[PDB]
């Protein structure tokens, strides 16, 4: 397939305001 | 109808994403970058083609080249675009390249947010993601699984 | 950077209003639309001006023709719209961007009061409404429009 | 109708 | 001295009411104002005295108009503002009467006002009024009922 | 008299600027 | 250039 | 000089506008 | 665009300036005021751009002769101030109306710093103070002069 | 213009 | 090495307490500020006015800076950059304690703090200041 | 007045660059550093000097000595950058400042990308460090930099 | 010349 | 007139 | 090579 599945990201962090 | 919104939409996040892209171009790297990946769960092989087995393992700043410049030559194509009426397949190629397209944005935010913000280009980005997730959810052009890799950002805008 | 977001922006909503007005094409005419107007009291003259520095006044239609052969010559000129990064913008830009969108606002407003019959019937309105909302919303966060221009629209623009 | 394309980000 | 202090505010004033009304004049029409009002519970009706004695029920466009005329005229005239014996009842007309240009467009036009970003100007300016009239008592309280909640904020 | 006092419905609402003072 | 109530029931 | 005036300077109403 | 906004208030100053002034012109000649001035640490020159442009160390009474007049010319241009819609604000009116609240300003400094007396005694306080109260919180809201300029009133403008 | 080198502010 | 960095942010921050003072000068005069103190607790002697004790400093910097035996270094050059950056702190703690209202009504109170910020720090970096002389703003200090 | 504040901190850090510099020019060579670069993607051509036009090709110890000479040149321009309270700034004064601080950012990154080695051997990485970061949120504050610029070091601006 | 014997912090929370 | 390895030390 | 702005 072309889309593959293999601490939280941290750019939601910006949205948590 | 119908055919025609899903062109110029498509044509105009191809425009989108690819100046948001191209800010942060030089700090998205072979270095920087190994793999296409939106996340450590998600990571995207490149593939064309037919008989897709053992697709491409590539880098990210490669496999978002080799997929615009794919992209392009669709936009290009007179046949599925009439500048002569739309082919019966034009939903199945356009929701392809939509469902690649939205790998571009989870890559930026998942690898590249904080080179964003610091270009002070967040708001545009956000803004330029909330327009597509809007326009693909009327028309389920990308099923639920595909925007698993940014589903939480998704819910705050909304 | 602020440039090339209003160049993006420029160029997607003038496909928008291509696409929108192409839906409604058969309804606009010299017969039904005789003159460009967003309402009877907001009539528009066209000119260039540096190939017409006369306003003219003409039908809607072709009006809407001299201005999207107009816009889409300055898209093109890539001493306004740069092609390569290494080229810089013009250092009047955003008054060329914010004479377009004056411009192209006025179609919206056009299609707003003459044709949202037809708009209507050809079951788009969500798209207009939706293109018009974006627009808006653009032009007011970078005040690329007087208030003075969007009178035609004043209500609508207020429930938005 | 026009559909104008800005241009791939490597071209760019 | 007191007369010029009047004098030059309710010059003043008339200046602000015309620049903000004129910012939504357009949005004020025959179909939208029909009367001159300030709410469902208060209307007005234009009278002169001179020219129009029994009061005429006419539009909210048309009654402003009637009026910034019949103010216009009187603040060109240099035997009322240079005083004569009447000045302050002259005064006090032209206020309660400019009074009612705020209330019918906090009423009828204020969504127009927000959008196009003049409330604060609008509010300063009524803010200003409110505390000129009130210290020379120069409006009754009976005249500035249809905004009272919002005077007693101030 | 120029000033006309009237008796609303009961169905009127409070005007839009108010809430703004909210 | 620019010079001197139908549609808006959709949205009431 | 002598020129310690109120000269109470209109703007023109809204209509003359 | 807040043109007419800053319009309107440079007017409505104005005319309360030359009012305040007024009051006391009996109290300001050529003995008591040699010299325009707010204090003995401000003296100013007057220059007009079109008449006097090397700044003539004059009386107060003269000063603000020249410039009630001078400003008075500006509000008389219809090329600066529109008395029409259809005539803009010229470019660079924002800069001309600074200019002015800069040079009105003067007159408030110089009322309350050699003719405060004058002003307790006809117990007319209340309108300077009223009028200076609104005239600073109109100039500081849009930067209309510069910190330095306003040296004269510092500590009574902290206290509104 | 203007170049460099309180009877009220008792009142305040 | 060391000498130069010391020298260099003595001669900038020397600029900047001039600007800020700069924006108060006319505010801080014999009958605002009589004596060169940083609130009722603290005072400074060069006795003489908070105005004239910081014009007293500043030329008497102004002489050290300019002097090329001192700032082209001489062995005692540590000890007169200490002596120094000791009495430019004074500044500091007089605006703070006695004009800290005008600054805000100007809007410099973004300014003063990250001077005094990158000040505080570098002070701190060599200890070029003893604790006790720092006290007038020692609640500020931590916080920062 | 916003000049005063840019002013001396243009000035602050035009001297904190010439002193880092200096504690490593010996080992910025023409033979070291033919050219003025910031890493092998940057390269840097001196010009907008009124004396020198066509952007010359030179090495960055020469490059560096043509900027700082000219920067040091617009500081004792009191017409650029006032000694007296009574001498206004001039009306091109920000553009000025961003030229200046745009270039002396060059500086910064061609130490850190060619001369880091000697810096860590002058036990000096602190100090360049805490310079550049003060630079940095400096310029950011009040965009005296496009970031179009400021990409030579992205990804350490980033960790600031 | 110094010797021993919170008007603005209140800015600072 | 515009056209390696020291982030290491930030780790 | 330092650049002391004036005083006064
Ligand atoms: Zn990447
Ligand atoms: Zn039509
Ligand atoms: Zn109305
Ligand atoms: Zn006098
Ligand atoms: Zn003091
Ligand atoms: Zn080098």
């Amino acid at each position: 397939g072309t889309m593959k599945r293999n601490q939280r990201p941290s750019f939601m962090d910006y949205f948590d305001k | 109808d119908l055919n025609e919104w899903i062109a110029v939409n498509t044509v105009d996040f191809f425009n989108q994403i690819n100046m948001l892209y191209g800010t942060i171009t030089e700090f998205c790297t072979e270095a920087s970058c190994p793999v296409m990946s939106a996340g450590p769960r998600y990571e995207y092989h490149w593939a064309d083609g037919t008989n897709i087995k053992k697709p491409i393992k590539c880098s990210a700043p490669k496999y978002i080249d080799y997929l615009m410049t794919w992209v392009q030559d669709q936009l290009d194509d007179e046949t599925l675009f009439p500048s002569v009426p739309f082919p019966k397949n034009f939903m199945s190629v356009a929701k392809t390249i939509l469902k690649r397209l939205f790998r571009v944005y989870a890559h930026i935010y998942h690898q590249h947010f904080d080179s964003v913000m610091q270009l002070q280009e967040e708001a545009h980005l956000n803004t330029s993601f909330k327009h597509f997730i809007f326009f693909v959810q009327e028309f389920n052009l990308i099923d639920r699984r595909e925007l698993a890799p940014l589903q939480e950002l998704i819910e705050k805008l909304g």
